[PDB]
């Protein structure tokens, strides 16, 4: 098995950027890895207090004085335990699916792989993150490692949503990365259109009160003003914390700032 | 050593020792000196390992004594080593 | 204040809105509607030096021990009389306003032996069941925290 | 035998390293009292890297010479009052075991083995379940638990080093007129000194330091340590002690403990958040905020 570790180009993901033009790797090592994590920094202040305390402790020598405790208690392992436990289960245990599992499998895999193709035909360019059919043996692969660490003999349907989970976590995020705006051809005349709408919308709509996505939709379409993707857009102005909130099960788009 | 190391303002003094003919640029004889003494590794119980050695880098207009201060850090360092730009390859920093 | 008046009832958007000064305030510390201190005037005169009262609403001395609650009032008094002094100082003489830089110089070393006399005074007689009437934490509504040390 | 602790169980060195007597008549816990051990085990004849072998696998002939090389060495660093005799059982092929040794291992079972009303019982509690872990070494069958008592022994003595050296070396005993107080607030592992029997022990570390130091006095000590989740000092009254080789002019009934009178005396006078409820009169449970004025009072109650 394989654990790899590195940086994208500039250091920084820069989210500002393309994908393409952040991670250099071609599509044929990349359809060779399960699951690709792509990490970042959100500079929370809590998290940040929280990690401060946490590597504190570390450092002054309080980590020990607790960590043994839990180690007793009920909460973790040595690391030999866990060796011998790897290799237990390891060398006793090889679990198979049940017919279910392969049926709540087989529409998350059309499901993920309709989804990259409407993203491709926004975008109007290849996604540089592949779904394949290695990304359904993989997912295939993760429920039976978690049919494992409990000797079962069997791969049930409680395995295959934390398999399908973990999956979204790891490839669906980094694949989704939404860029906001890239100025390039695609939504080229979206680039005029957005604050078109936004003028629109906001001349339309004061600072209070309410309307709806029905008759948004509507009124606004039928002088032929439709682009079919002004399903984010409405999203990008929630962006600003003014324009657009969505409350009532999405049903009700909320105006409450400037 | 001991003698000297109880006397109030010791840092104050190891700081003025630096370099002692190159005038000014005490922020610079700050690092150097704090480079040279180091930190302290650790390793928290025995799977989790800390590095303990402070790096400095110097960025500065030409003609500042940015080469005389790296010399005089050579001189006064038990075990050095020396290499510039061009002259140093990937495995001559390195194992080969 | 004559020419913003004019200036608001103006505008045809507050032509029927009703305006009135009540007070003009000289030094104002303000923390909340309940908390607040300062010097103020009800109404400026002519050819006579403007008579000033010096309220203080401070709805943060109640939730303290009965032996401090007139400390504090008294304690500041004397930051209001410093204030006061050293902004007439300011003015005399000709990013920060300077009219109230170097005030606590003038009741630092006062404040920080009473502090000291008092916690000794604290350490002696907080177990003294007599003087249990003293150092008492009051209940009130809206009252969350549980404290420890009366003095801090 | 001698004055050493775990001779048989550990190395040489770990026996001269951590033993009471020997850091108190050389000042072990900074440099010069280690750079004098090495000089001691190098005039001795014995080599650093022989003296730091297990007992069992330790050469032949220096553990056959061992008296002599004692007998005609110690005088010169003042520790020739470590040689003594005392009993040693052994049974079949197993092994010897000295009685000293034997009680270090019961004690090291009793201090660790196996809203704060009930955080407190649960200590009690286990407190109470450790006894029956040192009862059962007392039965022959049961020789492995005797060797984890050992082990834990070792363990403990080598944590109460690590505490009296810090505490030694940031002067954080305070010498007051009537007695010399010292409270430990901050620092690892403050978990330990809850239980009574660990804090006497670096009581006695830090008694039998002070009685060999040239300072002639004999003024009882104060030992306070807190508990973070209790929010609670345990605190403890420590008599002094005469030193160990001392002659026998001032022999007599030792020194009586007045702290029990007095902590009495102090509790009943004022309504402070006390707990006397050890059998050992000198030691009680006092909330965080009470013990400065509490202790305060205790300057004047006299009687120490
Ligand atoms: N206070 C000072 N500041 C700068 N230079 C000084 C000072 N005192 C003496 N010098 C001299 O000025 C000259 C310039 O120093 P130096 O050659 O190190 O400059 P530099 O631009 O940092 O070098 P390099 O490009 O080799 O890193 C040296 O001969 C040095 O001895």
């Amino acid at each position: 098995s394989v654990l790899a570790a590195a940086n994208p180009i500039y250091g920084r993901y820069d989210d500002l950027k393309s994908p393409g033009d952040n991670i250099d790797f071609q599509t044929t090592i990349l359809s060779r890895f399960d699951m690709i994590f792509i990490v970042k920094d959100d500079h929370n202040e809590e998290r940040d207090i929280s990690i401060a305390n946490h590597v504190i402790n570390i450092h002054t020598g309080n980590a020990n004085a607790m960590q043994n405790q839990q180690e007793e208690n009920g909460s973790e392992i040595s690391i030999e335990k866990m060796k011998r436990y790897i290799t237990y289960c390891r060398l006793k245990c090889a679990p198979r699916l049940s017919p279910q599992a392969a049926e709540k499998l087989s529409s998350n895999f059309v499901t993920i792989r309709k989804q990259l193709l409407i993203n491709e035909l926004e975008s109007t360019e290849r996604s540089s993150i592949p779904i394949t059919i290695r990304q359904l043996e993989a997912i295939i692969r993760i429920t039976e490692s978690l049919a494992k660490l409990e000797l079962s003999p069997i791969a049930q349907e409680r395995h295959v949503d934390e398999a399908i989970r973990l999956f979204q976590a790891s490839t669906m995020d980094a694949a989704s990365q939404d860029p906001i705006g890239g100025l390039n051809q695609a939504s080229g005349t979206s680039l005029s259109e957005i604050r078109r709408f936004e003028q629109e919308l906001k001349r339309r709509l004061p600072i209070g009160w309410s309307t709806s996505y029905q008759t948004l939709r509507r009124e606004f379409v039928d002088t032929h003003r439709f682009s079919q993707l002004a399903l984010d857009k409405a999203l990008y102005a929630l962006e600003k914390h003014e324009t657009i909130q969505l409350r009532h099960q999405g049903q009700n788009i909320y105006r409450s700032g400037v | 050593f001991r003698k000297i190391s109880r006397d109030r303002g010791i840092i104050d003094k190891i700081i003025s020792s630096m370099a002692p003919s190159i005038y000014g640029h005490r922020d610079i004889k700050t690092a150097v000196a704090c480079s040279l003494f180091g930190g302290v590794p650790k390793n928290v119980n025995g799977k989790h390992s800390i590095r303990g050695d402070i790096n400095v880098l110097l960025l500065g207009d030409p003609g500042t004594a940015k080469s005389q201060i790296l010399k005089y850090v050579e001189k006064t360092a038990h075990r050095a080593v020396f290499a510039t730009g061009q002259g140093a390859s990937a495995v001559g920093l390195t194992a080969s | 204040s004559q020419y913003m008046m004019k200036a608001v009832r103006t505008n045809p958007m507050f032509s029927y809105l009703d305006l009135n000064i009540k007070r003009y305030w000289d030094l104002l510390i303000w923390m909340d509607k309940f908390n607040f201190s300062g010097l103020a005037c009800i109404e400026i005169e002519e050819k006579e030096n403007q008579d000033y009262t010096a309220v203080s609403q401070w709805q943060l001395k109640k939730f303290l021990s009965p032996i401090y609650q007139p400390e504090f009032e008294d304690w500041m008094m004397i930051i209001l009389d410093s204030m006061l002094k050293t902004k007439q100082s300011y003015l005399k003489l000709n990013s920060v306003e300077n009219s109230l830089n170097g005030f606590s110089h003038l009741f630092s070393k006062p404040l920080m032996k009473r502090v000291k006399k008092l916690f000794k005074n604290q350490q002696e007689f907080i177990l003294d069941p007599q003087y249990e009437a003293d150092y008492v934490i009051p209940v009130l509504p809206g009252s969350h925290l549980n404290v420890k040390n009366p003095l801090l | 035998d001698y004055y050493l602790f775990l001779l048989r169980h550990s190395s040489l060195y770990d026996s001269f390293y951590y033993s009471n007597y020997v850091n108190a008549k050389l000042s072990l816990w900074n440099e010069n009292g280690k750079k004098r051990l090495h000089k001691m085990f190098a005039r001795m004849g014995i080599p650093l890297s022989t003296a730091q072998e297990t007992w069992l696998y330790m050469d032949h002939s220096i553990k056959r010479e061992l008296g002599i090389i004692f007998d005609k060495n110690l005088d010169r660093y003042g520790l020739q009052d470590i040689i003594r005799d005392g009993f040693v059982r052994t049974l079949g092929y197993r092994g010897s075991i000295s009685a000293s040794e034997f009680v270090e291992a019961l004690t090291a079972l009793l201090e660790v083995g196996n809203n704060s009303a009930q955080k407190l019982t649960n200590l009690r509690k286990r407190w109470v379940s450790n006894f029956w872990l040192s009862w059962d070494a007392l039965d022959d069958r049961k020789v492995e638990l005797l060797n984890r008592g050992i082990q834990l022994a070792q363990d403990l003595q080598r944590a109460i080093f690590n505490t009296g050296v810090a505490i030694l070396e940031k002067k954080l005993i305070k010498h007051l007129r009537i007695y010399r107080l010292c409270v430990l607030q901050d620092g690892p592992d403050l978990d330990l000194y809850r239980n009574p029997l660990t804090l006497l022990r670096l009581g006695n570390w830090l008694i039998e330091c002070c009685a060999e130091s040239e300072d002639k006095q004999l003024l009882p000590m104060v030992l306070a340590s807190i508990d973070e989740n209790t929010d609670t000092y345990l605190v403890a009254g420590l008599t002094p002690r005469y030193p160990r080789g001392l002659d026998t002019i001032h022999t007599k009934k030792p020194i009586l403990n007045n702290f029990s009178m007095a902590f009495q005396q102090i509790t009943a006078e004022t309504d402070a958040k006390v707990r006397i409820d050890n059998f050992e009169s000198s030691i009680i449970e006092i909330r965080r905020e009470d013990l400065s004025p509490f202790l305060e009072k205790l300057t004047l109650s006299g009687l120490l």
